[PDB]
RNA sequence: AGAACACUCGUGUAGAGCAUAAGGACUAAAGAGUGCCUGAGUGUGAGCACUACUGCUUGCAUGAGGGGAAACCCGGGCCUAG
RNA sequence: AGUUACGGCCAUAUCUACUGAAAAACACCGGAUCCCGUCCGAUCUCCGAAGUUAAGCCAAUAAGAGCCAUGCGAGUAUUAAGGUGGGCGACUACUUGAGAAAGCGUGGUGCUGUAGUUU
C-alpha cells in the first residue's frame, strides 16, 4: 500500500459542564488526574435565567489531548460504551463523538466529597499534510484527496476496535 | 449562503498578489522603505534574512521605483566550498552566512581594508573610523518570522556586524541577556561555536544509543565527534575571512524549453466540443 | 439650514471608488518631489493626517517648500472681488505629479537646438510655433464606385 | 440538555464591531485580546477653514523621554461637534 | 527555457471540479535536550534526514460562473443656442451644434524587473 495516505488521531476533546460555584474546582481536579494537564475554564456566551446562567460566568472546563495519551483514553472509554455506536454519531467531516454518565468507570477512586460527574468525548481524525492550512507563511486549502470521509471514519473504527456500528 | 449568489463574485475585491500568497506584509514594508523628502541621495539598504528547510539566505536589497535591486547575496549552501559538511540550517550556519554576505559587500565598495573583522567579543554597534570613509549602513528585514530571544535571524545579523556593516541593534534578543545584570557573553560565544549541539550529542549516548544513531546519522557518516566542533568552526570562520570563492559561469539552458506545454488552438477546441455533442446525442 | 464644519457636504467627495478601498501603493511613497514642480491634489480618505480643505481637491499648484513627509503649495483664490494668494500644507499621500506642462517641455527641447544655430548661421530663430487647424484640403477623386442615397426607410 | 448552556470541523469581502447623532474610514486592522508607559512633555516659529475668539495642520531646538530587534510612531480621544 | 528569494502594476491574476509534471530546488516529513511559547511542541521556537510525490506551490482542461477588450444597440435617449413656431395646459415639432447607457454578439484569460540555481 501507499505510505502517507493513512489515518491517525489528531485530537481528543474532553469537556464537563457544571454551572455554579465550588463544583468547578471539584470538577477540574478530575480532568487534572485523567490527563497530565491543567484544564481551561470557559464562560457563558449569553444570559439564560431558566438554566441558572448569568453572562460571563464560568460554566465548564475542557482539555485537549494529543499523541500517545490519546490512545489510552479512547480505548478506556469505548469499553464503557461496550463498543456500540450509532450511524448518527459520525459527521460529514471524519469525526465522531459519544458520552459517559459516570466518571468512576475510568477507574479513579471515589472520595465521597468530590462527587459524580459525566463527560463528553469528541475525536478528530486526519491524514498527513494538514499543516498547509495552519502554518503562517503560504497558507492554503487542502486537496480533496487528503480529507477523511464518513465511510472511512467508520471503516477505521471497525478495523481498530472490532466495534459494531448500528444503523 | 454567501457563495450561492452571483453578486458575491461581482462585488469582490482581491488582495494584492503577494498577500494572497502570504509572502509579504505591506504595513511593515511601507514603514521600512518610505522615502524621506529632505534627505536627498539617501538610499537605504535592507538586509533580508530568510530561512528555508535546506538553507539560509542573505540578500542586500535597495528599493527602487519599478522593482527592488539586489546588490549582493550569500547562501549557506555555498559554505560547502570551505569544507562545511553538516547542519546547513544550524545557528552557526546562520552566523557564517551573515559574515560571508558582509565581506562580499565591503570588497565591492573597497572598504574591506579599513573595517577589519571581529569574531564575537562584544555587543556594541559598528562605529565610523575618523579621517576615513563612513561605514556601509543597513537595516534588518525579518519578514513574517517572529522576534524572540535566540531566533536564528538575529544570528545572521550579528554575523554582518562582526563582518563590518553598521546595523543598529539592542542586545535584548541574544542568549546571555539578563533583565537587570551585565551581559554574559560567554553564553553567546558558546552557541556561535556549537556548544549547544555538542551537549546534546553527549547526552544521547548515555541515554539511548539507538535514538542517537537515528538523530545524528549524517554526523556519524562524516566521523565528526562532539569534541571536534570548535576546531571545525574556527577554521570555517577564518577561511571565510581569508579566501574568495570562484566566479560563476553563464550557460544557456535554453534547450530545456522542450518540456513546456502549449495551450490548445481555437480550431481544436471547437472540434472537440462538436465531437462531444455527437458522442452524447 | 446648513452647518459649517471643516468637512461639511463631503459625502460624495472623500469616499473610495468601487473595488478600490485600502491603503496606498508603494509608488506613492517612493516618488521624490522638488521645489518648482507642478503638482495636483487628490485626497485619499483613508489617511487622516495632512488632509487639505475640500476647496483644494482636484486643483493644481506649484511647490514652494519641501519637508519630511509634507509639501507647501501656492494657490490663488477670489475673495471680496480681489485676488489672494494662499499657502496650503499637504501630506505626500494626497498628491500626484501634474501632467499640465508636458507638451511645453517637449517644445522647449526643440527650441533649445534651434536657438543655438540661430547665433551661428541665421540671426533669429524660426521658433516652431503651433498653428490651429486650417481650411479643408483639396482632393482628386477617381469617380468609379458611386453610392446612391434615398429616403427608402419610411419610418412608420 | 429542550427553540436557546460548553466544546469541535468546514465555509464565511464584513452580512459584525468601532462608548455617545448622522455621514465617511478601517481586515495578517483602526475591530477582539495581551504586554509595557504616562507624550493627556518643555521652549519658540509658520499657516488653513469668508478667520477675531476657537479648532486643526505643520517647522526648528531641547529632555539623567516612552514603546519597539529595528526602520518607524507619540506634545489626548479614527476624521468631521462638546 | 522553467523554478526559487525580494519585488512592480493589483482578478486577462478570482472561484469551482478534474489532470499532468526530466533535473535542481520548494515542500510535506522525523524529534523536543536546550532558547522560546502554549489547556495542548497543533501554532510559534530550536535540533534533524528515515521516508513521499499523496498534498501545497507551478502548469494544462471545461459551448464553466466572474473579470478584461471590442462590435452592435444608435446618430436612438438626453441636451446648448434660436424664432411674433405650435398647444387651454401637460408638454412638444423644426433649424445650427454636442452626444450616452443597459442588454446582446464576438474574442481573450496575467504581463514584466534584479539576482541565484538547474542541460
Amino acid at each position: 500500500e501507499n505510505p502517507m495516505n493513512k489515518i491517525k488521531i489528531q485530537k481528543l476533546c474532553l469537556n464537563i459542564c457544571t454551572g455554579g460555584g465550588e463544583i468547578l474546582n471539584k470538577a477540574s481536579k478530575v480532568l487534572e488526574q485523567l490527563t497530565g494537564q491543567k484544564p481551561r475554564l470557559s464562560k457563558s456566551r449569553l444570559t439564560i435565567r431558566s438554566f441558572g446562567i448569568r453572562r460571563n460566568e464560568k460554566i465548564a472546563c475542557h482539555v485537549t489531548v494529543r499523541g500517545e495519551k490519546a490512545m489510552e483514553i479512547l480505548e478506556k472509554g469505548i469499553k464503557i460504551k461496550e463498543y456500540e455506536l450509532i450511524d448518527s454519531n459520525f459527521s460529514t467531516q471524519g469525526s465522531f463523538g459519544f458520552g459517559i454518565k459516570e466518571h468512576i468507570d475510568m477507574g479513579i477512586k471515589y472520595e465521597p466529597d468530590v462527587g459524580i460527574f459525566g463527560m463528553n468525548f469528541y475525536v478528530v481524525l486526519e491524514k498527513p499534510g494538514i499543516r498547509v492550512s495552519k502554518r503562517k507563511r503560504v497558507k492554503s486549502r487542502v486537496g480533496n484527496k487528503q480529507r477523511v470521509t464518513k465511510d472511512e471514519a467508520k471503516n477505521w473504527f471497525v478495523k481498530k476496535y472490532e466495534g459494531i456500528v448500528l444503523g | 449562503d454567501n457563495k450561492s449568489k452571483k453578486s458575491y463574485f461581482q462585488r469582490f475585491q482581491t488582495k494584492k498578489r503577494r498577500r494572497r500568497l502570504c509572502k509579504t506584509n505591506y504595513r511593515r514594508r511601507t514603514k521600512l522603505i518610505k522615502l524621506d523628502q529632505k534627505n536627498v541621495g539617501e538610499d537605504k539598504s535592507r538586509l533580508v534574512v530568510r530561512i528555508t528547510n535546506s538553507k539560509v539566505i542573505c540578500q542586500v536589497v535597495k528599493s527602487h521605483l519599478g522593482g527592488d535591486m539586489v546588490v549582493a547575496q550569500a547562501t549557506s549552501a555555498e559554505l560547502k566550498e570551505f569544507g562545511l559538511k553538516v547542519g546547513f540550517t544550524n545557528y552557526s550556519a546562520a552566523y557564517a552566512t551573515g559574515l560571508l554576505c558582509a565581506r562580499k559587500i565591503l570588497r565591492m565598495e573597497k572598504l574591506d581594508n579599513i573595517y577589519k573583522p571581529k569574531f564575537c567579543t562584544d555587543v556594541d554597534v559598528v562605529e565610523d573610523i575618523e579621517g576615513e570613509k563612513n561605514a556601509y549602513r543597513c537595516y534588518l528585514d525579518i519578514g513574517l518570522s517572529r522576534n524572540s530571544k535566540g531566533a536564528k535571524v538575529f544570528a545572521a545579523m550579528k554575523g554582518a556586524s562582526d563582518g563590518g556593516i553598521k546595523i543598529p541593534y539592542s542586545p535584548k534578543i541574544f542568549p546571555g541577556y539578563n533583565k537587570d545584570e551585565e551581559f554574559d557573553q560567554q553564553k553567546l560565544r558558546d552557541r556561535i561555536f556549537g556548544k549547544e549541539v555538542a551537549n546534546y550529542m553527549q547526552l544521547l549516548k548515555k541515554e539511548d544509543e539507538t535514538k542517537f544513531k537515528k538523530q545524528f546519522s549524517e554526523y556519524i557518516k562524516q566521523n565528526i565527534n562532539a569534541e571536534d566542533l570548535e576546531k571545525m568552526y574556527e577554521n570555517l570562520f577564518n577561511s571565510i575571512v581569508t579566501k574568495e570563492i570562484s566566479k560563476k559561469e553563464k550557460k544557456d539552458y535554453s534547450a530545456l524549453k522542450k518540456y513546456k506545454v502549449m495551450k490548445l488552438t481555437k480550431e481544436e477546441r471547437d472540434a472537440r466540443v462538436q465531437q462531444k455533442l455527437v458522442e452524447n446525442n | 439650514v446648513s452647518s459649517h464644519g471643516y468637512r461639511r457636504q463631503t459625502r460624495n467627495l472623500f469616499s473610495q471608488a468601487f473595488r478600490k478601498h485600502g491603503m496606498p501603493n508603494t509608488s506613492t511613497y517612493l516618488t521624490q518631489y522638488a521645489v518648482g514642480e507642478y503638482v495636483d491634489i487628490k485626497v485619499n480618505p483613508a489617511i487622516h493626517k495632512g488632509m487639505p480643505h475640500k476647496y483644494y481637491h482636484g486643483r493644481t499648484g506649484i511647490i514652494k517648500e519641501v519637508n519630511r513627509g509634507s509639501v507647501i503649495v501656492l494657490f490663488n483664490r477670489i475673495l471680496a472681488n480681489k485676488t489672494v494668494e494662499r499657502k496650503v500644507i499637504v501630506g505626500i499621500e494626497h498628491i500626484r505629479k501634474s501632467k499640465c506642462q508636458d507638451e511645453y517641455l517637449k517644445r522647449l527641447e526643440i527650441n533649445k537646438k534651434i536657438i543655438e544655430e540661430a547665433e551661428k548661421k541665421g540671426e533669429v530663430p524660426v521658433l516652431f510655433k503651433r498653428q490651429p487647424k486650417g481650411p479643408k484640403p483639396a482632393v482628386e477623386m477617381l469617380m468609379n464606385n458611386i453610392i446612391e442615397l434615398s429616403y427608402d426607410k419610411v419610418e412608420s
